[PDB]
RNA sequence: GCUAAACCUAGCCCCAAACCCCACCUUACUACCAAACCUUAGCCAAACCAUUUACAUAAAGUAUAGGCGAUAGAAAUUGAUGGCGCAAUAGAUAUAGUACCGCAAGGGAAAGAAAGCAUAAUAUAGCAAGGACUA
RNA sequence: GCUACCUAAGAACAGCUAAAAGAGCACACCCGUCUAUGUAGCAAAAUAGUGGGAAGAUUUAUAGGUAGAGGCGACAAACCUA
RNA sequence: CCUCCGCAUAAGCCUGCGUCAGCUGACAAUUAACAGCCCAAUAUCUACAAUCAACCAACAAGUCUUA
């Protein structure tokens, strides 16, 4: 009768319960039994670094210059990265210079983005 | 005797009123959208 | 106790502001302007009865003719609606014949 | 370890904690992807301990210790990970000329509405997904009336909305 | 990661990994008696037991014996003066037991005045046999 | 048979600085250049030998206000620290105050000193003091004898555009006891639990 | 202004190690940590 | 002297002008498995009802139609920002399509800044007053 | 989501007597004969007692179906959210 | 002194006599083994009730997969 709560994995009958969940993401699946195979590679897995001898500190000091805020792009990119080579070489096929004309056969694609974050 | 004619099911509740039931005819479709043309908070059941 | 208990705060009316002091200036722009112009399009107002009168049917008579396809829908209905029982009244009701 | 979920032992109880500020976009703009890699689980952890001490300040109904903390980790965060999204979002841009990390396609829902229909990650291909077929990407021709009432519905609105401000303005001059 | 579409992952596939965790926990004192070994957390609703035994033993290289999660529902019994429910959202609470019989005890966290204060000092208090009279007159 | 209405529910649901703290150093009666230079510089213009007749008609002047509950220019002529002091016990009761010939002519005592003046007066001067109550009743001091008042006045300035004003009144201890009231007065003993006694 | 023990020094918050470079965070943290990955995603549909 | 009384802008009305991250069709808001188009009717008027009626200007209510009756009804041709608005029972339903009511479709609010009593019960007799009376 | 009927797959029915029962007495359960109370009520049809059935054409949980000149109906013009 | 009462499950509801300080607010809480959420397919298979299932008694003829 409650038309205006959120419906959540607490309101409907035993079925209603388990099947819906809380936005938690898959990890595995279901086999014969409801023998729940957990995927490894469906775990995310936490790439954290070592930060033994980092300087960075989660505040900075006051001390610090106030700058002006520049959006990095692309175009501002390509000149800082690119732009450099395609100069020394034209003075003196664009994948030596970095541009791959496609994202299929990479592990991070760049689109549709297939990584975490 | 009488009163106590809602006996609640969630069952019952979301197949007989739910978005997909709504949205499964264009009668329901209309439902919805004289609804949202209302503002009811509460689009469907 | 329907009477307020303090003395509204003062009305002042500027008597010579430019619409007051203006107002009425080429009324008589047809018989002083070689009748070039009808003082009625001096009119500013609605499109369906700028230099036009009529009683409340004839009004809404005009007004779905001249602007009825550029009308909201629902003001559309009631209107539609309102021509109805308007004609209604004013053909079916009343003390004389 | 766990005390690493709390502040220095010495701070505790400390009326105010003397905190620096927080990172700038600029300021991070400026370190590699490495050093915003780190940099990310030293705000992390710095979050985390201090969501743990704003949770324990209010169990023990006390105010909490210096709260713009807080904010000023959260800001750097946020700034962190713009910096990162810039850089992600500058190097699709070159390497394919997308806008937008994920698929979509502007397309009319069952409602007449137009929307913005983010595509999802399938296994099979649109045209054997029975749960995708099931939905409708398209409006018949019985949501024509709603939509023009929608759309009278918001003119409404925006007529009433600007009706009044040129009221208030008017009434704002004969006041001065 | 939270509020992100996860890479479909199919047979074969690379391993999901996230380089910049989303997730921020809170390490809650527990408002019941619970072992020396356990520890409760408040977690985002998104994060599962495992997610919290890698956060931890990779960020915070915490030895995990075990975890348990539970969904508390936040109460939508109170209302506002306009009598709609105002919400306290839901969260998630997990309980990690620690490896190697490590123990975890919470800590305990939390162990013009002037002017104001001197003049209550020099109040002044009118005495009984005044009757009410001041007595700030010098005769 | 015709169903009953309900009412709406919403209808029976209804529910319902420029003061100090005191004084720096307390005079006690029966070298000060310091701070005599310490105010000059701020001041730039002020005499030791003409402040006690303006301090005498600021003195005389306020207690005048006192009489006709005049606050508006209290609030100037006192010290916020002082102005409770002058009006909280006086309000609901009319007083006579007045000022007669002083007796002996008032002088400067000692002076101290973000920063606040301070300059003590003593003056031996005679008033006479008639208190009311609401009702128009004398309960304190005869309207027409004037009486004889020591008094050792504190005024407290702020230092940019404030003045001197009666900030407080130093009582010695060995001053005589003030005016008899006319009234009688009960003071209760100490109030006793059922499980106390008296002793 | 004294620095606290979380507070970066100048000198750190303002040197400028960032190449400017053609590779996402995630890549350059994968080379940088040295995790390998072998396996090849799989294509999936999008719609 | 209690309860109360009052208030003025919150907004609204009519014109003119101008064309206006993630999740979600499965049990919606849930990361991931092999099919649309089709006469409105009726109330109502005809004092019933059955054909019928009932979803710029001027020509003209004319020609025409019509149980030739109620009534319906052309065309050729002619050429064309403001407020003697509301001001909180008003003006939008609107502080909100919320609360609340309903299984559902759906219905849908309220509100912000005298009366009644008490001071002081009551006196033969009566539409409670009037003529009066020193009363 | 009541109610009428139906579909799917469930469940309940002590004890005694009798023997494979639309069997007897009688619990649970279902019903509602008669009386009293209640009648703005505890209740927009209840309570107490009394009474009928109680292994069947029974009762009943769950989900589904039939829709308004229609459905459903062991026809009472009964029921289809008081 | 009283109770076809009580405890659980289902269904329903959704924090609705836990602590604290002033009905309101804050704080806390229900931890999976129970339960739900299943199954890689193609075909081929599967006459023989139940009723303590053994006699006895029938009719209304009754959840029945391996390569
Ligand atoms: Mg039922
Ligand atoms: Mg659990
Ligand atoms: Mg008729
Ligand atoms: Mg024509
Ligand atoms: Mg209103
Ligand atoms: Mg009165
Ligand atoms: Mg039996
Ligand atoms: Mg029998
Ligand atoms: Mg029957
Ligand atoms: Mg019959
Ligand atoms: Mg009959």
């Amino acid at each position: 009768a409650d038309r205006m709560s959120k419906w959540t994995s607490k309101r409907g009958p035993r079925s209603f319960r388990g099947r819906k969940g809380r936005g938690a993401k898959g990890i595995g699946f279901l086999t014969s039994g409801w023998r729940f195979v957990q995927i490894k590679e469906m775990v995310p897995e936490f790439v954290v670094p070592d930060l033994t001898g980092f300087k960075l500190k989660p505040y900075v000091s006051y001390l610090a210059p106030e700058s002006e805020e520049t959006p990095l792009t692309a175009a501002q990119l390509f000149s800082e990265a690119v732009a450099p080579a395609i100069e020394k070489d034209f003075k003196d096929n664009l994948e030596k210079y970095g541009f791959e004309p496609t994202q299929e056969g990479k592990l991070f694609q760049l689109y549709p983005r297939n990584f975490l974050r | 005797a009488r009163g106590n004619e809602y006996q609640p099911s969630n069952i019952k509740r979301k197949n007989k009123h739910g978005w997909v039931r709504r949205l499964s005819t264009p009668a329901g479709v209309q439902v919805i959208l004289r609804r949202m043309l209302k503002g009811r908070k509460s689009l469907s059941h | 106790i329907g009477i307020r208990l303090t003395l509204p705060p003062p009305k002042v009316v500027d008597r010579w502001n430019e619409k007051r002091a203006m107002f009425g200036v080429y009324d008589n722009i047809g018989i002083l302007g070689n009748f070039e112009k009808h003082p009625k399009e001096l009119i500013r107002g609605p499109i369906w009865l700028r230099g036009w009168k009529g009683n409340e049917l004839q009004r809404c008579i005009r007004k779905r003719k001249m602007v009825g396809s550029r009308m909201f829908a629902d003001d559309l209905h009631n209107l539609n609606k309102r021509i109805r029982y308007l004609y209604k009244h004013f053909n079916r009701h009343g003390k004389f014949r | 370890g766990l005390e690493e979920f709390f502040d220095d032992p010495k701070n505790w109880g400390q009326e105010k904690v003397k905190s620096g500020a927080a990172w700038t976009c600029q300021q991070l703009r400026n370190k590699s992807n490495e050093d915003l890699h780190k940099l990310w689980y030293v705000l992390l952890k710095e979050r985390n301990m201090l969501l743990t001490l704003e949770q324990e300040a209010k169990r023990q109904r006390l105010p909490m210790p210096s709260p713009e903390r807080l904010d000023k980790v959260v800001d750097s965060m946020d700034a962190l990970d713009k910096v990162v999204q810039e850089r992600e979002d500058a190097l699709r841009l070159l390497q394919t000329g997308q806008e937008r990390a994920r698929p979509g396609a502007w397309r009319r829902d069952i409602f007449g509405r137009i929307i913005w229909h983010k595509f999802k990650q399938w296994v099979i291909p649109w045209h054997l997904n029975k749960r995708y077929n099931r939905k409708r990407f398209f409006a018949l021709p019985y949501v024509d009336h709603f939509l023009r009432l929608e759309r009278e519905k918001r003119a409404r609105i925006k007529a009433r909305k600007e009706n009044l401000e040129r009221k208030k303005a008017k009434i704002l001059l004969k006041k001065f | 990661a939270r509020n992100v579409v996860y890479p479909l992952y199919r047979l074969g596939g690379p391993q999901l990994r996230v380089f910049r965790t989303n997730f921020f926990i809170q390490l809650v004192r527990p408002g019941v008696a619970q072992p020396e070994d356990t520890v409760q957390f408040r977690i985002p609703m998104e994060m599962t037991r495992v997610d919290l035994r890698n956060y931890l033993e990779g960020i915070y290289n915490v030895p995990v014996a075990a975890v348990r999660t539970r969904v508390q529902h936040g109460s939508n019994k109170r209302r506002d003066h306009r009598n709609v429910r105002i919400k306290k959202p839901d969260y998630k609470v997990a309980y990690v037991q620690l490896a190697h019989g490590q123990t975890f005890t919470f800590p305990d966290l939390f162990p013009l005045y002037s002017m104001l204060e001197e003049e209550r000092q020099q109040r002044q208090s009118s005495d009984p046999r005044r009757g009410g009279v001041p007595s700030w007159f010098g005769l | 048979f015709t169903p009953p209405i309900y009412q709406p529910k919403f209808k029976t649901e209804k529910e319902f600085l420029a003061c100090t703290a005191g004084i720096f150093d307390a005079y006690v009666p029966p070298a000060s250049q310091v701070s005599i230079r310490r105010i000059k510089d701020y001041d730039a213009n002020f005499k030791i030998k003409d402040f006690p007749e303006k301090a005498k008609d600021i003195f005389i002047e306020a207690h005048l206000c006192l009489n006709n509950s005049d606050h508006d220019r209290l609030h100037t002529l006192v010290t916020e620290h002082c102005f409770p002091d002058m009006t909280w016990d006086i309000k609901y009761k009319t007083v006579r105050w007045s000022f007669v010939e002083s007796l002996e002519p008032s002088h400067v005592v000692q002076v101290r000193c973000n920063v606040y003046g301070q300059i003590t007066v003593r003056m031996h001067t005679r008033q006479t003091l008639a208190i009311y109550d609401r009702f128009g009743r004398l309960m304190y001091g005869q309207e027409d004898v004037p009486k004889d008042v020591l008094e050792y006045v504190v005024f407290e300035k702020q230092l940019p555009y404030g003045s001197w004003r009666m900030h407080t009144k130093i009582v010695p201890p060995w001053a005589p006891p003030k005016q008899p009231i006319l009234k009688t007065v009960m003071i209760p003993g100490p109030q006793l639990k059922p499980e106390e006694e008296y002793e | 202004w004294i620095d606290g023990p979380k507070d970066t020094s100048v000198e750190d918050a303002l040197e400028r190690t960032y190449v400017p470079c053609l590779k996402t965070l995630q890549e350059e943290v994968m080379e940088a940590m040295g995790i390998k990955e072998t396996r090849k995603y799989k294509k999936v549909y999008w719609y």
